[PDB]
């Protein structure tokens, strides 16, 4: 809050305007990463109620409907297994948001193969 | 009023080990669960420290030179340790410290006293022999405050003349072991800071019968230390960065 | 005074957004790589070795 | 947003302009109590003062001094000083403060300075041309007076030298006028030294005793255990407020907590090392200081072609501290919240999006 | 003249630094790519025109 | 070897230990781009005499 601090800084330019420029700059490109990874679906897909896939057993990959963020048992291990002018700007797709993501694409390669990535 | 005692059999001191005491408060900021590395004068684990006995016939009192700090241990039962002498040459010529806890209160003060080359107290089984100075010319500063106080209770202390201020600081741990110091961690708490802003460089520990005493002393050393500080604010434990490759 | 903590702070914020633009590029070529590993590998079979 | 891009045309998105920050309201000063004061009443109002050229210097050093009680006081006739500032006394500090008392005549007042030549100066009582601090002196008629004259205060009248700088002189050697030899008998060109004052209460203003008492400061490398007054204000909490606790000065939210200081502690740092709680002097109770909220401001602006209507995005902030919707992002404000899901247009943060249809949220 | 010369040269170690890291970022892509060369080539044939 | 010199470089804070930091993460990646380009077999293959 230093009135005498902020009046020699403003003969430094616009060293600050970089800086934050810079900031914004990589804020929006990991929203763009996390876009390119997980949004390559417009179509939110789901599972049928009835998982009769040839012996085939996606359980620890599917959702958990007992769970209140929806995620898998091994999103869930994942989750549990990973722990002065600044802030932390939260990231534009919600953990619950990537979750549903990978569910689409899962519900997708296991219903689809891989007819959904490229087109109906 | 000073008396020459020439009962004592000769035995030069001893020396033992530090284990890993000696851990002190930096400063009064409270952390919690947190590791915090700062540079301060501290004394290095596992040191020979100079041990001096008292037993009968040993009484020993000498004086030592002060150097930029000294660490006081004493496995201390029934108080036989009463005070404390800091200054320069111990005379009426200079100025220094009397730092003494007498039956009633402690006092501190800075005066030009003259010491004498044997200080001792006596007690008749009540106290009624104070033989520790001799003359009292000219004080500066006088200084009242709250009392500090098999061998049972242990006396930890670390002094320091650090840009004139005169850093104390203690613990009182309860022991059960008879001979040498025990195994453990204990951190210092600051006590009392004297604003002295004086030269010290060399100080001294405060028929008959010598009663069952004995003290440590050691030095403290400019380096790094690495302190735990847990959830309650309390130094757990403490790393020194250059004691052995695994601690750095 | 105020000037040279004025630049050494400032010099640390710039090394500090240095540091962050190269990790950004290395995490932007890592998910670039995941979202290729996510077209090829999830949304089709891959005939690329490893 | 047209400033910030430097442009009057400003296409569709979500810009950073500015920098939120709540101002601090109160400046909030809390300072331990005021014990151990000076024993400036055995000194200034004893019952009998010392002669001149024995005069009792007493020193005065591990306490804390109010001035401002002492300058108040209509009662001393003559409060000057020579090395400081009589306004700025109780906010400088001094390793110590000697006292040196003595009682003279009401005309020998101004004699108690640097640069005077005179019987008081040269032969009783010598300060130097380098003095620092305050000679005060005050009228004594009705306690040193006597009907019968007071006879008990002595002067040294006739020396050989100069007195140096605080130096006392209480011999009693006999002066030698002239040039004949004397051996502590008097004669005709030898006389007694010290002389007595003729105290008569009957005599006017020039001849009455004044009590006069001189303050020297010291400037050695020792602490500076005489310090001024500390004027402690209240205590606000739970607002953004100006507070300087025992030197840690800063801005932030007070708050209660619940963390368990030691005793002896008085600051409180996090991992970052940055001060977030501290203990109060006056009261024994922790604070939890809590960074005052700042944030980041975003205009959300469709493209000027299409519309002047904006929403504003004040980043992490709560709502009750700034068409006002809290999201976990922060506090939008001009956007219309509605419980239906589009496609993302204009980004906000967690989950959040705007767009142009009103904006909605 | 000390505070001279180490922000002289701490700003010289910083810029060395800085364009070490850069190149780094350059060399690691390269070593990606010689790896997934070495994987798909190497490894396997490959039918990614050149 | 200057104390001096390191004295008044500690008032500069963690600026050595960034740049440390950051030429043994380089060190480091170079070992670790060696594995990733040559170590992809952990089978030694040897041709018939
Ligand atoms: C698919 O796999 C899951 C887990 O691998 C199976 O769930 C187990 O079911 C048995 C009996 O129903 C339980 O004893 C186990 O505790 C379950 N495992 C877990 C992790 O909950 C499931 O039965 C399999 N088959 C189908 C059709 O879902
Ligand atoms: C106890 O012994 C010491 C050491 O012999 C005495 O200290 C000396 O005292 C004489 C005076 O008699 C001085 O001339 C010496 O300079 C002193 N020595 C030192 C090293 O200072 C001490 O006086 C003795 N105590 C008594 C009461 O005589
Ligand atoms: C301490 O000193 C004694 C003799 O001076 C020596 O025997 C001992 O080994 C020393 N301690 C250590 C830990 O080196
Ligand atoms: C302890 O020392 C103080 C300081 O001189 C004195 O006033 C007091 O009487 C002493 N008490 C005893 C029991 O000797
Ligand atoms: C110190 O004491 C001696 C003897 O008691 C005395 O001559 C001298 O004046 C004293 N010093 C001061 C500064 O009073
Ligand atoms: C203190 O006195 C010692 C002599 O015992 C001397 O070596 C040292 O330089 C003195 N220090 C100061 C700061 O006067
Ligand atoms: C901290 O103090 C509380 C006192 O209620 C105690 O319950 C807790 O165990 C202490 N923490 C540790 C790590 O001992
Ligand atoms: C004399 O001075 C002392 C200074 O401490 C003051 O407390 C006292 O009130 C004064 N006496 C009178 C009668 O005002
Ligand atoms: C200071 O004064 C306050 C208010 O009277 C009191 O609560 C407190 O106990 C006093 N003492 C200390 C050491 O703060």
């Amino acid at each position: 809050d230093s009135t005498e601090c902020s009046n020699l800084l403003l003969q430094y330019g616009s060293f600050c305007t970089q800086l934050n420029r810079a900031l914004t700059g990589i804020a929006v490109e990991q929203d763009k990463n996390t876009q390119e990874v997980f949004a390559q679906v417009k179509q939110i897909y789901k599972t049928p109620p009835i998982k009769d896939f040839g012996g085939f057993n996606f359980s620890q990959i599917l959702p958990d409907p007992s769970k209140p963020s929806k995620r898998s048992p091994i999103e869930d291990l994942l989750f549990n297994k990973v722990t002065n002018g600044l802030t932390v700007l939260p990231p534009l797709l919600t953990d619950e948001m990537i979750a549903q993501y990978t569910s689409a694409l899962l519900a997708g390669t296991i219903t689809s193969g891989w007819t959904f990535g490229a087109g109906p | 009023q000073c008396v020459n005692f020439t009962t004592r059999t000769q035995l030069p001191p001893a020396y033992t080990n530090s284990f890993t005491r000696g851990v002190y408060y930096p400063d009064k900021v409270f952390r919690s669960s947190v590791l915090h590395s700062t540079q301060d004068l501290f004394l290095p684990f596992f040191s020979n420290v100079t041990w001096f006995h008292a037993i009968h016939k040993r009484f020993a009192n000498p004086v030592l030179p002060f150097n930029d700090g000294v660490y006081f241990a004493s496995t201390e039962k029934s108080n036989i340790i009463r005070g404390w002498i800091f200054g320069t040459t111990l005379d009426s010529k200079t100025q220094s410290l009397l730092i003494v806890n007498n039956a009633t209160n402690v006092v501190i003060k800075v005066c030009e006293f003259q010491f004498c080359n044997d200080p001792f107290l006596g007690v008749y089984y009540m106290e009624s022999e104070f033989r520790v100075y001799s003359s009292a010319n000219n004080c500066t500063f006088e200084y009242v405050s709250q009392p500090f106080l098999n061998f049972k209770n242990l006396r930890e202390f670390v002094f320091k003349n650090i840009d004139g201020y005169f850093k104390i600081y203690s613990k009182h741990t309860p022991i059960n072991l008879v001979r040498g110091l025990p195994q453990g961690f204990s951190a210092l708490e600051p006590l009392v800071d004297l604003p002295i802003g004086i030269n010290i460089t060399r100080f001294q520990t405060l028929g008959w019968t010598a009663g069952a005493a004995a003290y440590y002393v050691g030095y403290l050393q400019p380096r790094t230390f690495l302190l735990k500080y847990n959830e309650n604010g309390t130094i757990t434990d403490a790393v020194d960065c250059a004691l052995d490759p695994l601690s750095e | 005074q105020i000037d040279r903590l004025i630049t050494g702070r400032l010099q640390s914020l710039q090394t500090y957004v240095t540091q962050q633009l190269i990790r950004a590029a290395e995490i932007r070529a890592s998910a670039n790589l995941a979202a290729t590993k996510m077209s090829e590998c999830v949304l089709g079979q891959s005939k690329r070795v490893d | 947003t047209k400033c910030t891009l430097k442009s009057f045309t400003v296409e569709k998105g979500i810009y950073q302009t500015s920098n939120f920050r709540v101002q601090p309201t109160e400046s909030i000063v809390r300072f331990p109590n005021i014990t151990n004061l000076c024993p400036f009443g055995e000194v200034f109002n004893a019952t009998r003062f010392a002669s001149v050229y024995a005069w009792n210097r007493k020193r005065i050093s591990n306490c804390v001094a109010d001035y401002s009680v002492l300058y108040n006081s209509a009662s001393f006739s003559t409060f000057k000083c020579y090395g400081v500032s009589p306004t700025k006394l109780n906010d400088l500090c001094f390793t110590n403060v000697y006292a040196d008392s003595f009682v003279i005549r009401g005309d020998e007042v101004r004699q108690i300075a640097p640069g005077q030549t005179g019987n008081i100066a040269d032969y009783n009582y010598k300060l130097p041309d380098d003095f620092t601090g305050c000679v005060i002196a005050w009228n004594s008629n009705n306690l040193d007076s006597k009907v019968g004259g007071n006879y008990n205060y002595l002067y040294r009248l006739f020396r050989k030298s100069n007195l140096k700088p605080f130096e006392r002189d209480i011999s009693t050697e006999i002066y030698q006028a002239g040039s004949t030899p004397c051996n502590g008998v008097k004669g005709f060109n030898c006389y007694f030294p010290l002389q007595s004052y003729g105290f008569q209460p009957t005599y006017g203003v020039g001849y009455q005793p004044y009590r006069v008492v001189v303050l020297s400061f010291e400037l050695l490398h020792a602490p500076a255990t005489v310090c001024g007054p500390k004027k402690s204000t209240n205590l606000v909490k739970n607002k953004c407020v100006n507070f300087n606790f025992n030197g840690l000065t800063g801005t932030g939210v007070l708050t209660e907590s619940n963390k368990k200081f030691l005793p002896f502690q008085q600051f409180g740092r996090d991992i970052a090392d940055t001060t977030d709680a501290v203990r109060d002097p006056q009261t024994l109770e922790i604070l939890d200081i809590t960074p005052c909220s700042f944030g980041g401001v975003s205009v959300i602006t469709p493209g000027t072609n299409t519309s002047n209507q904006v929403a504003v995005l004040y980043q992490g902030v709560n709502c009750t501290e700034v068409n006002v919707f809290q999201t976990r992002a922060g506090c939008l404000i001009g956007a219309e919240h509605v419980n239906n899901s589009y496609e993302c247009d204009i980004p906000i943060g967690a989950g959040i999006c705007a767009s142009y249809q009103s904006i909605i949220a």
